[PDB]
């Protein structure tokens, strides 16, 4: 029964892309769809079985995978409550994405080729998190990786994309090579790659520093955040699922299952990386960027609480649940926009009549970014702010960036529905069908169901705080929306210019990193191998 | 827009081949090649 | 082990005999037979027989053949490797050279005398000069430069064997010497320094490479590299560990840096094969190293590495081929577009180039991983040198595909059914040794 | 119209290359664009490096302000009004084996020098 | 710390590991948290309403043992003569 | 004029002082909140007469 | 230009493609073409969820065999419908159902 | 200032400098409602100098316009999808006819197909 998701994802994965020509855009429509609803089946009788009712299960595929002297690994999936809960999630955000790409890539070449990518990369994701070993995890990453690459790349004839995967996959490239290295010191001094006997009371620095290293790569961290931003240029599809699940979560879920972290480290580079992606978002004029950086934001809240207490672990992994299903929402209702105006700018956005779904869809899942009461998003997020009291810096920086996080989600809330319409007057227009209505029922479903069953058992247990203490959250969202409603000035023109060009990182790699890299490669070759020990 | 026939459960549009696989031809006659 | 000799022996011996005009497929019938009679000498190959599977003896110490592990490995590889070559060939002349090439090159590896194997490797150093210097499309400067890093290299080995066989009184592996001697070890060692191209000493591959035809370059990076490490497994650490020991150091500095720049120089090239040619390079130093550290995960993971190099470069090499018979190029900038124009062809050319990144489920990944956790258990530094690099690889890669990926095309440049019908057996197997059964 | 819009076909190569036009990623389509995005040519937003350093400048010292004074000008003691949290016997010498744990930071405790020991632990493996 | 004596255990290993309880959380409260375990386990969606009893037990013995922590420090403190 | 037709209380004075007060604020006191809420915890329990006697009188 | 003679074996344009997007016809991908929508899709598609559902019983049964749960469940679980090798379960204070 | 701004005439350069600044005035704007009061500004603002004959005084504020105008240049230029710099610019471009397609491949000399080692 475990077994069964990944069959159906995999299934599918070949159907569409090995055998489309048969099967048709038609059939893929179908296939995908069913296969989803197949896996999101056995995803919910799995996460009953293990979370619920306390039942983790091992399934060992085939033995001695790699057999070369001592080393020794096998192919077998432990389905433990993190891997159930996360299993649940990408497959029910996955299902969502494909009934959404029925009619979103209609108007593409191969949809059956995009179909299967999907269906390849849930397979991979559900992998990864299902591993029981270090070397199925690497697998998993791996193929998520090599997915990205080519899904972010799918429009061929633009150099931006080809360069945005070819970016992806350089960046993917060290963090798994950093993870490797991490593996064979977890292997060499462990005896083994089974996270069971993996358990290291005390471990050194060294393997500390690789393992934070492979994990900033996919959960987009500061100084490794560029590739996300770039990532926009593929289809939006692709965007809500690398940024809700797939792809920014993989980083905390290796972080959690081997708590080989350090606290000083993780404290910085979270709340660093909160206030960083905070304050681009502000600049960011693309609907899908701000989007984007207000996940790097959040990825910042869930690596910077696992340094506040020892719930930490259990804290990310609640809102990493809870921010899945808002982010995904808020990509799709994105895109949706975008289809229905033929427009990418936030100026250009304005009132104009709609779905009530879609409207409703995208105000629910900015409120839960922002922060309102008694919502998913606010229980996951309090739960962070509230316990990061105690790490003085990572609480004033994390509070910092909920302000900003709240002023741009309400800047970009008021310009896409309360402003005036902004575009040209011409006929536009994108009707929807009854699949992208169960799509939204489906995200809004699981929101709903996240207030009712919550994000972590200690999430409702007493943090001792002051009430002014505890209550602070909700003034500072406030303040920020009520300041981003107003759409006033906030920066000088010379930090809105810094921000909108993300702190110059990537200028930084190419005037400087880049241009050493292809020095090296000119020593390396033209002066040497070509030009002294070259015959005339 | 829409489908064919407005029915999503209709006969496909498109009758012959979508390619020619490996370049060739069909014999007119259903000639084995 | 004597019916692949046999086999071995005949596949020359039928062309005298051929009417002219059925050479291909004769040559083709000949390929497959030498491959059955290699699964034949695989199923005659007891594991119970730790030390030699099988050694036969023709009267001298000269006709002394055997199989081990490494040699059993290359055997196969080679009889896979070679119906390819074949049929990608055409001509009498072609395949009288490839035939003698073959039966020189798949002699030399089952061969346990130092002298035997010197005469039987390097018999195929003129063919190699007439082979990469043909009329049309071979280059002089490639030929001259292989055939004399060959002779200087073979030289060496020559006399390193010479006194072995002077001092001792034998230079079959068979007999247990060991030798302390520098001079020695570095005769013998100079020749694995050359034909496993290694900084700086590499210089004479890419270039045989280019001007080769698709056969031969499938040839030599498949299994002619591969020699080396027979070589090293067979008649070297057996005798000459003590100063693979004693250099260790000097080796590892001398596999890192040829790492490193053939990495950095496969960044400024501009031609399909070039890239290709260069990958070879930068692969080869892992297999080198993990070698040369004697120790089991280090022979295992080096010996399977240079099988999943053996599968993964005579694909990217025959996709290669296949791409410059449609366009004539091999200019990464002339050729656009390929994405939309040749799905098939492009299809196999990114998974042979993922294969290439050692990715997870191809042969790469478990051979990289062996090879790592070998130098992992010398040095953590050392494991860690190499796996920072790799990501030289992927920039290279990346762009390569980015370039072939997308444009404006005017032109329907897809493979035939020649073409997959030649790629077929090398994804299979490609496939099946990613799965674990390798 | 996402499918089947113009595009602009980059002119013909007519004058001698320069030895490096690798950096240029032409794929046939009028804008071409350098290998890395802001190597070379137009920058976006007119901001040079220069400028974007001494941006940093001005934000960092911000930035690690907060950091700087819980990590390095407070101590343990003064850090929080509270101890950590209080475990049975058994419990807390397990808890306390953890270097990423929350428990060593117990000045109450006898055995605070050795955890604090215990925190700052090895660089790098000794064998 | 000498003056604020530990509560007594009333959860024993046993019973912490039947109900499966995480050694952070055996911290003078378990058998707390194991009642409310169990009834969030048992209603799985309906906890919040239903399971405040167990929840407001737990909160409330966690608070004094904050209260505990907090007199340890400022004893401590005292002792060290920083206040 | 910021949302004449939909939302035209931005526009009001009155609006924009309460939201810049409420920014004022909310950030300042999520600084100087450390010190405060860590008085009110000490003295929570240092002028508690069952757990200090002394400081009580 | 006068279409060549081979056009007449190759497909027309479907539906789904818009009417000024022009693609070669020739072009064989197996993921399929630029707009599909083949004739005899239906029956295609039958067979692939036969297929899926053949395949999914014969992963259904592998995993059975292999699926090993070594501890008690806290409570009731579906696999007791399907697997014998659940152990029977014991709740949170201990007592076994 | 670019050269290619540098060479045009007086006349093309301050046409080009107000066309420069009413683009940029859209790019900094959030909505509409803000373009209309920025760009009757930014039309009072070239009027008023509109009548200066002094030559060094023009020279003077047309260079400290320009370099007002290459300061303020945004990060994101707000350019229409369907153009360059726009994001369904090249997505699925046009195809050409005339395209060269080989019949039958592998049906050509299929036995001769092959390379062959030519010598003297
Ligand atoms: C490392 C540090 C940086 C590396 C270099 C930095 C500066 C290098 C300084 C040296 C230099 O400038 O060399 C240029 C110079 C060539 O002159 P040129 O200006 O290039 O043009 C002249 C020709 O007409 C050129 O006409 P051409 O274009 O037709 O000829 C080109 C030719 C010209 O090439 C040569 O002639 C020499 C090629 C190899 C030189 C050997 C070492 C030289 C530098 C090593 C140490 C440098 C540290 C300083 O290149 C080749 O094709 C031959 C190379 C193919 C074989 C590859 C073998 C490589 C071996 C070592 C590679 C060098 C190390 C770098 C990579 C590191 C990897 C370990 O090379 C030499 O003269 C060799 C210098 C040392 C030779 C070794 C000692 C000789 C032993 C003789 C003993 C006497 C015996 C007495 C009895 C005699 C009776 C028989
Ligand atoms: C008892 C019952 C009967 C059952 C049968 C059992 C009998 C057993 C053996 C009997 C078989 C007949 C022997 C054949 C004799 C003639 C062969 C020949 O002429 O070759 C080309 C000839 C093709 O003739 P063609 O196409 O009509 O045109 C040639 C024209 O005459 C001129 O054309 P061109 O001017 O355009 O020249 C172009 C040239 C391009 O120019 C070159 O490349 C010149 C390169 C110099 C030699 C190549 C150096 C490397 C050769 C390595 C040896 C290959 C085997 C590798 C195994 C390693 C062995 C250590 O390319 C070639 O000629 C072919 C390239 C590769 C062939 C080279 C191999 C021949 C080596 C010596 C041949 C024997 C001649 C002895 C003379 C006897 C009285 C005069 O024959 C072949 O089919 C290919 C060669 C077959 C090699 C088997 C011969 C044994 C040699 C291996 C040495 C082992 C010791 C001997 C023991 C053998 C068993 C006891
Ligand atoms: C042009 C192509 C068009 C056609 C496409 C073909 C589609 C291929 C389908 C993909 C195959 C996926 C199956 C992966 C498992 C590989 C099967 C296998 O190796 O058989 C195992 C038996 O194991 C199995 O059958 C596995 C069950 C397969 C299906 C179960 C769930 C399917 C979901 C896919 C997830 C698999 C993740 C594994 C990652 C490593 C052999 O058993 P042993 O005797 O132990 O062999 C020794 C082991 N070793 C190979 C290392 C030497
Ligand atoms: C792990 C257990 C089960 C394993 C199943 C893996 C999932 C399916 C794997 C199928 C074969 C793996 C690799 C297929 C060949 C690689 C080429 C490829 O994937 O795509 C080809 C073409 O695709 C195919 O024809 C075959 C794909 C069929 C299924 C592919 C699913 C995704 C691949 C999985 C990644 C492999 C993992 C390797 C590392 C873990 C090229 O696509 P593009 O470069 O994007 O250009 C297409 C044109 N356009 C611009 C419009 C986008
Ligand atoms: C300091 C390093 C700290 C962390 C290091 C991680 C990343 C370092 C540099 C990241 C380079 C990866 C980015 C990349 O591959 O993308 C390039 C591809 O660039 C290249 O391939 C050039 C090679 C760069 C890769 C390596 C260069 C830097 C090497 C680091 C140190 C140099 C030597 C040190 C040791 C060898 C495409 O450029 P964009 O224009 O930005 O594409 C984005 C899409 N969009 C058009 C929409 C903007
Ligand atoms: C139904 C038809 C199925 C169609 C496709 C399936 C094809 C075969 C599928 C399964 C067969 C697997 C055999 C492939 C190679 C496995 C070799 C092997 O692992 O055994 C080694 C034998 O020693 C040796 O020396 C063996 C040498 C020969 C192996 C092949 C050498 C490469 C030839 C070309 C590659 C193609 C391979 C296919 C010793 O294994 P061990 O001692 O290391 O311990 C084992 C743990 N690692
Ligand atoms: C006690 C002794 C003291 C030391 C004294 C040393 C004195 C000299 C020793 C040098 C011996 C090395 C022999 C190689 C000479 C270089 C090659 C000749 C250069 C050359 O022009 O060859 C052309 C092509 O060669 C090529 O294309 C080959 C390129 C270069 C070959 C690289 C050499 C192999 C690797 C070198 C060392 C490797 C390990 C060393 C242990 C053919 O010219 P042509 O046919 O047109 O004739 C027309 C006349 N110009
Ligand atoms: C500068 C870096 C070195 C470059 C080599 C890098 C890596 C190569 C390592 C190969 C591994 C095995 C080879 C054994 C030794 C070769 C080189 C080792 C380094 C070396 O030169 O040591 C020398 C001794 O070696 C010797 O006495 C023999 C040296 C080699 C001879 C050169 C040509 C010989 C060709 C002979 C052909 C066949 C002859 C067979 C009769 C002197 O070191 P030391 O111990 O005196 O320390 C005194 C310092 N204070
Ligand atoms: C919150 C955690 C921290 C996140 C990021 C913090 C980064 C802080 C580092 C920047 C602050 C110190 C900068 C050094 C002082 C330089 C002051 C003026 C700079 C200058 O004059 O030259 C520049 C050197 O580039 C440079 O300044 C490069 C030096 C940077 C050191 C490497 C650190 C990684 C930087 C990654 C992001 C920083 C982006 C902007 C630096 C531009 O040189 P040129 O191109 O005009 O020369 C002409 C080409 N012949």
């Amino acid at each position: 029964m475990f077994l069964l998701a990944v069959y159906f994802l995999f299934f599918s994965a070949i159907a569409n892309g090995f055998f489309g020509r048969y099967l048709g855009v038609r059939g893929s429509q179908l296939l995908g769809p069913s296969a989803l609803f197949l896996a999101l089946l056995c995803s919910g009788t799995i996460f009953y079985e293990v979370c619920i009712q306390g039942c983790s299960t091992n399934i060992k595929l085939f033995e001695n995978f790699v057999y070369s002297n001592e080393l020794n690994v096998s192919a077998s999936f432990l389905y433990d409550p993190l891997a159930a809960t996360m299993t649940l999630t990408v497959v029910w955000i996955s299902c969502a994405v494909h009934a959404y790409q029925n009619l979103y890539m209609r108007g593409d070449g191969s949809q059956t080729l995009f179909t299967s990518y999907l269906s390849a990369f849930t397979g991979f994701m559900l992998i990864l998190v299902a591993g029981q070993n270090l070397v199925m995890l690497f697998i998993g990453w791996e193929g998520i990786g090599v997915c990205s690459y080519l899904l972010i790349g799918y429009y061929g004839s633009r150099v931006s994309a080809v360069k945005s995967a070819n970016k992806s996959l350089i960046v993917n490239k060290i963090s798994d090579g950093f993870l490797l290295g991490s593996m064979l010191y977890l292997w060499f001094y462990t005896g083994s790659f089974s996270y069971c006997s993996l358990a290291t009371f005390q471990i050194p620095d060294v393997v500390s520093i690789l393992v934070l290293l492979g994990a900033i790569g996919k959960s987009s961290q500061l100084f490794f955040h560029v590739w996300l931003a770039d990532a926009m240029e593929g289809p939006t599809p692709v965007s809500a699922l690398i940024h809700a699940a797939t792809l920014v979560t993989a980083g905390i879920y290796v972080l959690c299952k081997l708590n080989l972290h350090s606290q000083s480290a993780v404290g910085i580079l979270g709340a660093a990386t909160a206030l960083m992606g905070g304050l681009f978002g502000l600049a960011a004029n693309d609907l899908k960027r701000v989007i984007a950086f207000s996940t790097c934001s959040q990825l910042g809240y869930m690596m910077a609480v696992l340094s506040t207490c020892d719930d930490g672990a259990d804290f990310a992994m609640g809102h990493l649940v809870s921010h899945a299903g808002f982010k995904a929402t808020l990509f799709l209702s994105a895109g949706l926009s975008i289809a229905k105006e033929n427009n990418n700018f936030l100026n250009r956005y304005g009132s104009r009549q709609g779905s009530p779904t879609l409207s409703f869809a995208t105000t629910i899942a900015s409120l839960n970014l922002l922060g309102f009461p008694e919502l998913g998003g606010f229980y996951s997020k309090e739960s962070i702010l509230n316990n990061a009291y105690i790490n003085q810096g990572v609480s004033i920086i994390l509070t910092l960036a909920t302000f900003l996080t709240a002023f741009y989600t309400s800047k970009v809330l008021a310009q896409l529905y309360l402003f005036p319409y902004g575009n040209g007057r011409q006929q536009k227009s994108f009707d929807i069908d009854a699949t992208t209505l169960i799509c939204f029922g489906l995200l809004l479903s699981e929101m709903l169901l996240r207030i009712f069953t919550g994000s972590s058992l200690s999430q409702n247990m007493t943090t001792n705080l002051p009430a002014h203490i505890k209550n602070l959250p909700f003034w500072v969202a406030l303040s920020g929306a009520l300041s981003g409603l107003a759409t006033t000035n906030l920066f000088s023109s010379n930090f809105m210019r810094f921000f909108g060009n993300r702190g110059g990182f990537d200028v930084f790699y190419a005037r400087k990193c880049s241009n050493v890299f292809y020095h090296n490669a000119y020593v390396s070759y033209t002066l040497l191998d070509r030009g002294f020990l070259k015959l005339y | 827009s829409g489908h064919p026939n407005g029915s999503f459960w209709s006969e496909g549009t498109q009758v012959g081949l979508n390619g020619f696989k490996y370049g060739e031809i069909p014999l007119p006659n259903g000639q084995p090649r | 082990m004597s019916l692949y000799l046999f086999m071995l022996f005949l596949q020359p011996l039928s062309l005298s005999f051929v009417s002219r005009s059925f050479s291909k497929i004769s040559s083709l019938m000949m390929s497959f037979a030498t491959l059955w009679s290699a699964v034949y000498m695989w199923f005659t190959s007891n594991g119970a027989n730790q030390t030699f599977y099988q050694v036969v003896s023709w009267g001298s110490d000269w006709s002394t053949f055997g199989v081990c592990y490494t040699s059993l490995y290359i055997s196969l590889l080679c009889a896979f490797i070679f119906p390819i070559c074949v049929i990608l060939v055409q001509g009498y002349r072609a395949l009288s050279i490839l035939i003698c090439i073959q039966t020189a090159v798949s002699l030399s590896i089952v061969s346990l005398h130092m002298l035997a194997f010197y005469a039987l490797f390097e018999s195929s150093l003129l063919l190699f000069f007439i082979l990469i210097g043909r009329r049309k499309y071979g280059s002089l400067s490639a030929a001259y430069n292989i055939s004399i890093y060959t002779f200087i290299s073979a030289l060496g080995f020559l006399i390193s064997a010479f006194w072995l066989n002077w001092s001792f009184g034998s230079v079959c592996a068979l007999l247990p010497n060991e030798e302390a001697n520098s001079f020695v070890a570095f005769g013998i060692f100079i020749l694995l320094w050359v034909k496993a191209p290694l900084v700086p000493f590499h210089l004479w591959l890419p270039e045989a490479h280019v001007y080769a035809p698709t056969a031969g370059s499938v040839l030599l990076a498949g299994v002619l590299l591969k020699i080396s490490i027979v070589g090293l497994h067979v008649f070297f650490l057996p005798i000459c560990a003590s100063s693979i020991v004693k250099a260790f150091p000097l080796i590892l500095s001398i596999c890192l840096g040829s790492f490193i720049f053939s990495s950095f120089s496969t960044l400024k090239q501009i031609d399909l094969k070039k890239i290709v040619a260069y990958s070879s390079i930068s692969h080869m130093a892992i297999v080198f190293l993990s070698s040369a550290t004697n120790s089991g995960l280090g022979i295992q993971g080096a010996v399977l590495y240079c099988i999943a190099h053996g599968l993964i470069s005579p694909g990217l090499f025959l996709l290669v081929g296949i791409l410059y018979k449609n366009t004539n190029t091999k200019l990464v900038f002339y050729l656009r577009g390929l994405s939309q124009q040749a799905p098939v062809w492009w299809s196999v050319w990114v998974f042979f180039m993922l294969g290439n990144l050692a990715f997870p489920l191809f042969p790469n990944f478990i051979a990289e991983v062996v090879c790592l956790s070998a130098l992992f258990k010398n040095h953590e530094l050392y494991a860690y040198a190499f796996i920072f690099f790799s990501f030289v690889g992927t920039v290279y890669s990346s762009t390569v595909l980015g370039r072939l990926k997308g444009g404006v095309s005017s032109q329907c440049v897809d493979a035939s059914r020649l073409d997959v019908i030649s790629w077929n057996p090398l994804v299979l197997a490609t496939v099946v040794t990613g799965i674990g059964y390798m | 119209a996402g499918a089947g819009g113009p595009v602009k076909l980059s002119p013909p190569v007519d004058k001698p290359l320069p030895y490096n036009y690798d950096f240029w990623m032409d794929n046939g389509i009028y804008p071409g664009q350098p290998i890395y995005d802001g190597m070379f040519g137009s920058m976006v937003g007119n901001m040079s490096l220069e400028y974007m350093a001494k941006g940093w400048l001005v934000l960092l010292p911000i930035l690690s302000a907060p950091f700087v004074y819980e990590h390095c000008i407070a101590d343990d003691v003064t850090r929080n009004p509270f101890v950590p949290r209080q475990y049975p016997s058994e419990v807390r010498e397990f808890l306390a084996l953890f270097k990423n744990g929350f428990v060593l930071n117990d000045y109450s405790q006898p055995d605070y020098e050795e955890m604090k020991r215990r925190q700052s632990g090895l660089l790098t493996p000794i064998y | 710390a000498d003056r604020f004596p530990p509560p007594k255990m009333v959860a024993t290993q046993e019973e912490m590991d039947n109900a499966d309880i995480p050694y952070k959380y055996r911290d003078y409260c378990a058998h707390l948290i194991i009642d409310f375990k169990e009834c969030r386990y048992g209603h799985p969606l309906t906890w919040r309403i239903n399971c405040a009893h167990e929840l407001h037990h737990y909160n409330k013995c966690s608070y004094i043992e904050f209260k505990r922590r907090v007199a340890i420090a400022i004893e401590e403190k005292k002792r060290r003569g920083l206040m | 004029t910021v949302m004449a037709t939909s939302l035209p209380i931005v526009n009001h004075p009155a609006f924009l002082f309460v939201a810049g007060a409420l920014t004022g604020f909310s950030l300042t006191y999520a600084i100087t909140s450390h010190y405060v809420g860590r008085k009110e915890i000490e003295n929570l329990v240092k002028f508690d007469p069952r757990y200090f006697p002394e400081y009580t009188k | 230009v006068p279409e060549p003679p081979y056009a007449k074996y190759l497909a027309n344009k479907s539906h789904y493609c818009p009417p000024d997007f022009h693609y070669s016809r020739e072009i064989y991908a197996p993921y399929g073409g630029y707009f599909n929508d083949p004739k005899g899709w239906r029956t295609n598609t039958a067979i692939a969820t036969l297929v899926m559902l053949a395949g999914a019983y014969a992963v259904f049964c592998f995993g059975n065999a292999r699926e090993e749960r070594l501890r008690a469940p806290k409570g009731w679980i579906p696999s007791q419908l399907w697997n014998d090798n659940v152990p029977t379960p014991v709740d949170y204070r201990g007592k076994v159902l | 200032a670019s050269e290619a701004v540098l060479r045009l005439p007086h006349k093309l350069r301050v046409m080009r400098m107000y066309r420069t600044g009413l683009k940029e005035i859209v790019n900094w704007s959030y909505g509409r409602h803000e373009f209309y009061p920025r760009a009757n500004a930014l039309r009072m603002e070239f009027e008023a100098n509109k009548e200066l004959s002094d030559r060094e005084q023009i020279r003077k504020l047309v260079l400290h316009g320009e370099d007002l105008l290459a300061r303020f240049r945004h990060w994101e230029p707000t350019i229409r999808s369907e153009f360059v710099g726009g994001t369904v610019y090249g997505v699925w471009p046009q195809h050409c006819k005339d395209v060269k397609f080989v019949p039958n491949p592998a049906y050509i000399d299929e036995f001769k197909q092959g390379d062959t080692v030519l010598l003297y």
